[PDB]
RNA sequence: UACUAAGUGGAAAAGGAUGUGAAAGUGCUAAAACAGCAAGGAUGUUGGCUUAGAAGCAGCCAUCGUUUAAAGAGUGCGUAA
């Protein structure tokens, strides 16, 4: 119920706090085959790939001590690449996937909490 | 459009309409539709 | 798009594949020489439905859904899971699961073994 | 993927190179001749290395400058 | 739901006046007229950039009124600001159409000439002999007119030859 | 089809089906059951038609029990005869059911196919059937 | 006749058989407006007769289809370019080859089964069969 | 004071029904639940009898697992599979 919602909000907020790097990106017609391909690209990598509920997502990023309180966790299939622990490999892989398609919808987040544009991200990661 | 006395949904689409206060059973196909069933 | 699985001895069989828009001799020779090391066996192929359709065909390793009969040293894949047909050592099953680990959604050898057990459920013989 | 492009001809065999461009897939006289009249012209793309290797083999057997990847 | 269906008003040129039997909608695409039924327990209040309707009682038919009149107002607005159109694909061998004045006459399967009258507010255009576009003024008028056009001949499951609405498909039946 | 062994008298009263359930007034052996909302008479042919319907829709397993056995019999007075020569000629056997009587019970292949089979059985008899579940 | 589409025929021949059939002459009209032929070997020939062929109307090739000829012309000699190298030299030069020469080349092709010509006409309308007879003789 | 939409009243049933109204309950949700819509809706896997193939799904017999938020040897339609 909502108590479990709050408990999971606290858990994922703590996970985000200890894993300072986390970036959320949405993409059009999210197919299962391409999701499997990108997930297999992050083999044995802590980052998780899913879509979580928008309400619980906004509550989590509210309680996650992260940039913003409720900004973009609405209006679209909220694909989430929850960066966990090491997020350099995750950052490079998700950015390569972003450049792979026509354009991936930059929702929010950063590689270690201090927002910069993705053009800056692809060059700092390099 | 069949005539019966016990309507039961045979196909996926076997909906009913009391159109002009007269009951017609209709289906996506032209065969499974009914009348006064 | 459909799935296909046929003999590796020759890619010439299959009229549906030749009618996609790719020359018969093209994929025939290409597959037959890409499987020249090991052919004359059942192999699952995958191809797409492209407009130009010059060559968009690739193969996969030998299917593992009823292939445990190869490891079970028997044939006649059972319809019903009522009796057991034989025994397979767990070492070989785990080695095969690792051998097919990279292919599928499984990310560790254990998940591939779970899938092997799931597909062996029907056969009547489980991972033993 | 590896492709092959025909550079400057040898023996100036316009007929022969036109037939070479025809034998790739069974193209007609008009399009093949227009392609040949342009010195840079790709034969085919999206093919495996072996068949492109035989394509280049024919191209060097007939005789012409050959550009490949 | 539709009992709670907000209709935004565009007073740029689309202005609505109410007579309890005639609702007039002025806009760029001519003018729409809605024949309000008599003695309605529903109040259709116009306001700033929005239109709100509310029943003054609690009746089963009042909910149907709430849905239907909201639907009618929405259709009137969209018609007076954009209108509606249909694309008709006439799949045949010798089948074709051409218009003279207000009479569209046809070359179809009968040995008899075919003619039909075109109502006002429904502009038809025949680019190629087998394609027609019908830009209507209301979904009711255009739908009924399209049904009248297709009632002469319709495609069959054995063969598709007739006035397709450019969005339908047929099945295949064995013709020996 | 289902008849008694010996009959000391072949000619009882005509029959009356009035009254409420006296014996077998409930379901006591199955998991689902069928009850009659009105007292009627069930002859051999309809009983066998219902039984074969149940057997066909039962599948491979399924346990069924009738709460009664066809006991009563009917007589037919000769046709095109004038009034009064005795009684009728003995005829088919029949079972009497009263208003509100549970007649049949099922188990083994549960409630989905149970209700399907019960409908199959009841669609052969004039009685306005009523499906129930035996409670434990 | 309804359904007699020139494109349908000239595509179906190659799809079903692929015999490199060369369409020589071009019609004028589509099953109702059929009124003559755009000759390739010679100038256009109008046929106003709806039956019982008696006269052929010699006319210059229509302007809007000159290019329609040229492409096919640039193919037709090219289609008989598989017989000699001098024809290819002329094609490179762009020099026109004599109509009699290309006619004999098509004759050699058809008798040798290298290719086969295609002509148009309607039996119920009797248009352009004199062209067929001329081709048969030549 | 409730009901009517059948002129039921003002003849009849086997039957069937989101007909109407009332009552007794049972769950979630304004964070926006449900309907619709923009989508995805996947792999081992075309499991085997067999239809001069078993292939998702003529049918028949088993009737699981992996990632996922999601996917059922599949929910069905439908295809020669």
């Amino acid at each position: 119920a909502k108590k479990d919602k709050a408990q999971q909000v606290a858990d994922v907020s703590h996970l985000l706090s200890t894993s300072a790097g986390f970036v959320i990106f949405d993409y059009t017609s999210m197919s299962a085959i391409e999701a499997t391909s990108i997930r297999k690209k992050l083999f044995k990598n802590g980052s998780k790939i899913k879509v979580i509920k928008n309400n619980i997502l906004r509550r989590a990023l509210k309680a996650g001590k992260f940039e913003g309180i409720d900004e973009t966790a609405i209006k679209g299939k909220l694909a989430v690449a929850v960066g966990v622990n090491e997020i350099v490999e995750t950052l490079k892989a998700v950015d390569g996937v972003v450049k792979a398609k026509e354009a991936m919808n930059f929702v929010c987040g950063y590689f270690d909490n201090r927002a910069f544009n993705s053009a800056d991200l692809e060059k700092i990661a390099k | 459009m069949k005539v019966r006395a016990s309507v039961k949904p045979i196909c996926k689409d076997c909906k009913i309409i009391k159109r002009h206060q007269i009951v017609r059973v209709i289906c996506k196909t032209q065969k499974h539709k009914q009348r006064q069933g | 798009i459909a799935k296909i699985n046929l003999l590796g001895g020759q890619a010439k069989p299959g009229p549906a594949l030749a009618s996609v828009g790719i020359n018969m001799g093209e994929f025939t020779k290409q597959f037959n020489e890409k499987t020249k090391d090991k052919q004359g066996e059942m192999i699952p192929c995958v191809i797409t439905a492209y407009n130009d359709k010059s060559f968009d065909f690739i193969l996969k390793t030998t299917p593992v859904s009823i292939l445990l009969k190869q490891a079970a040293k028997l044939e006649k894949g059972a319809k019903n899971a009522k009796t057991i047909v034989g025994k397979i050592t767990m070492a070989k099953a785990k080695e095969i699961a690792q051998y097919k680990l990279v292919d599928l959604n499984a990310n560790t050898v254990e998940a591939a073994l779970k899938m092997v057990l799931g597909t062996a459920k029907q056969m009547g013989i489980e991972v033993i | 993927e590896v492709t092959v492009k025909v550079t400057g001809y040898t023996d100036n065999a316009k007929l022969a190179v036109l037939k070479l461009y025809r034998e790739i897939a069974g193209v007609g006289l008009m399009e093949a001749k227009t392609a040949v009249e342009k010195l840079p012209c790709v034969v085919k793309q999206d093919i495996k290395p072996e068949e492109a290797e035989e394509l280049k083999k024919r191209f060097v057997e007939v005789g012409a400058t050959v550009e490949i990847k | 739901k539709i009992g709670n269906r907000t209709i935004t008003l565009d007073p740029a040129k689309v202005n609505l006046n109410f007579q309890k039997d005639h609702i007039a909608v002025k806009g760029p695409l001519g003018q729409i007229e809605l024949k309000l039924p008599p003695n309605l327990p529903l109040k259709f209040e116009l306001k700033d950039n929005n239109l709100q309707i509310t029943r003054n009682n609690e009746l089963k038919q009042s909910k149907i009124f709430h849905g239907t009149y909201n639907a009618l107002i929405t259709n009137a607005i969209i018609g007076v600001t954009q209108g509606f159109e249909k694309k008709l694909r006439l799949v045949g061998v010798g089948y074709r159409a051409n218009v003279e004045g207000e009479t569209l006459n046809l070359q179809l399967g009968y040995s008899h000439p075919i003619k039909e009258k075109i109502p006002k507010g429904l502009t038809v255009k025949v680019e190629k002999n087998t394609e027609i576009t019908i830009s209507g003024i209301s979904k009711e008028l255009v739908g009924q007119f399209a049904t009248e056009v297709r009632k002469w001949r319709k495609p069959e499951p054995y063969k598709g030859k007739g006035v397709l609405y450019f969005d339908e498909v047929i099945v295949r039946k064995a013709g020996k | 089809m289902l008849q008694p062994k010996r009959t000391k008298y072949r000619k009882p009263h005509n029959v009356s089906y009035e009254g409420k359930a006296k014996g077998n007034s409930y379901v006591a052996f199955g998991e689902y059951g069928l009850v009659a909302t009105k007292g009627n008479w069930i002859d051999a042919r309809a009983i066998e038609s219902a039984r074969i319907a149940i057997s066909k829709c039962l599948g491979k397993t399924g346990k069924m029990w009738i709460r009664i056995f066809p006991h009563m019999s009917k007589t037919k007075k000769p046709l095109e005869v004038r009034m009064g020569s005795g009684k009728g000629n003995p005829e088919f056997w029949v079972a009497v059911v009263k208003q509100g009587t549970v007649m049949f019970e099922v188990a083994n292949i549960p409630e989905s196919q149970m209700i399907k089979a019960l409908t199959r059985a009841g669609h052969k008899l004039p009685v306005t059937w009523k499906i129930l579940k035996r409670e434990e | 006749k309804t359904g007699a589409n020139f494109e349908r025929s000239v595509q179906s021949i190659q799809q079903r058989l692929g015999v490199k059939a060369v369409p020589i002459q071009l019609p004028i009209g589509a099953e109702n407006d059929f009124n003559g032929i755009i000759d390739l070997i010679e100038e256009k020939v109008y046929f106003f007769d709806g039956g019982k062929e008696e006269k052929a109307e010699e006319k210059p090739i229509p302007d809007q289809f000159k290019d329609q000829v040229k492409q096919m012309r640039a193919h037709l000699v090219e289609e008989v370019a598989n017989f000699d190298d001098q024809l290819m030299a002329d094609y490179l030069e762009g020099k026109e080859i004599s109509i009699a020469d290309i006619k004999r080349c098509i004759r050699k092709g058809v008798i040798g089964c290298q290719f086969f010509p295609v002509l148009c006409g309607s039996a119920f309308k009797n248009k352009g069969i004199k062209l067929l007879l001329d081709a048969v003789v030549d």
